[PDB]
RNA sequence: CCGGCGCGCG
DNA sequence: TCGCGTCTCTCTAAAATTGCAGTCCCGCGCGCCGTAGGAC
DNA sequence: GTCCTAGGACTGCAATTTTAGAGAGACGCGA
């Protein structure tokens, strides 16, 4: 509703992706440093990606 | 295609339609996008809003024909059973679209 | 399934996507099954 | 030289 | 002389359950049992 | 003896099953 041309539906895709590919690797982290599993930010970022 | 015109086309060529029903649609298009503005971005809000939408019992089974004669008694009778044998822009202006404006 | 392929074989696909698209115009300027009948 | 059922090992 | 809520359906838009479709660690060893049915 | 011989647990989802919503042609009653 504030942009209109695509800057609403590109900027609007790009904030929701960038907020969900952090959460979804921080929930993801916490619950193997839990367990005391170490797994490098790589490996799950090609996941999330 | 059994059209020669389609030959050429990916999914054959457009379809007929005439300039009278082309310059209809884009009059309709131009109309929906002022009426998606209005919401996003007051006794003059609503005749606005109205305007913009506005652009788009046996008696009462009169209406599903070309209604030929009738009206005194009897004749929507015959007529129904026998049916069947055939079966502010003022202020309009004041707002402004602006696609294509970075 | 002879009627079924006998269906087949004359359609006409163009025909088929500008009816198929006009219906949906139809739909669309005018609600579950509204949208389901425009996913077909 | 094919599949089911039962029993096991890591 | 029509007019009036309305009797009895009437057809479809919109949810609301509801019956499939799909899936459910890996790698080894051994044994037993199939292969059925009927008028001769 | 036998030799041929013909019933989980969860998720996802479209399919029935309504529920409703208005709605109308003929109409018994009625003005």
């Amino acid at each position: 509703r504030i942009l209109g041309i695509p800057w609403g539906f590109l900027i609007g895709a790009e904030l929701t992706i960038v907020q969900s590919r952090i959460s979804l690797v921080n929930k993801i982290q916490k619950v193997y440093r839990s367990q005391g599993v170490q797994i490098h930010n790589r490996h799950i970022e090609i996941i999330v990606r | 295609p059994l059209d020669p015109d389609a030959a050429g086309f990916i999914y054959s060529n457009p379809i007929e339609t005439s300039f009278k029903q082309r310059c209809l649609e884009d009059w309709k298009v131009h109309h929906r996008k002022l009426l998606r503005t209005l919401q996003s971005e007051e006794s003059d809000y609503m005749r606005v809003m109205e305007r913009l939408r506005n652009i788009i019992e046996l008696k009462e089974e009169l209406e599903a024909q070309g209604l030929p004669i009738d009206g005194t008694r009897n004749v929507l009778y015959q007529r129904v059973q026998k049916a069947r044998r055939i079966n502010v822009d003022e202020l309009i202006c004041r707002i402004k679209l602006h696609e294509g404006d970075t | 399934a002879g009627a079924i392929r006998e269906q087949l074989a004359d359609l006409d696909l163009r025909i088929i996507i500008e009816n198929s698209l006009v219906e949906w115009k139809q739909l669309g300027e005018e609600d579950r099954k509204i949208v389901r009948r425009k996913d077909f």
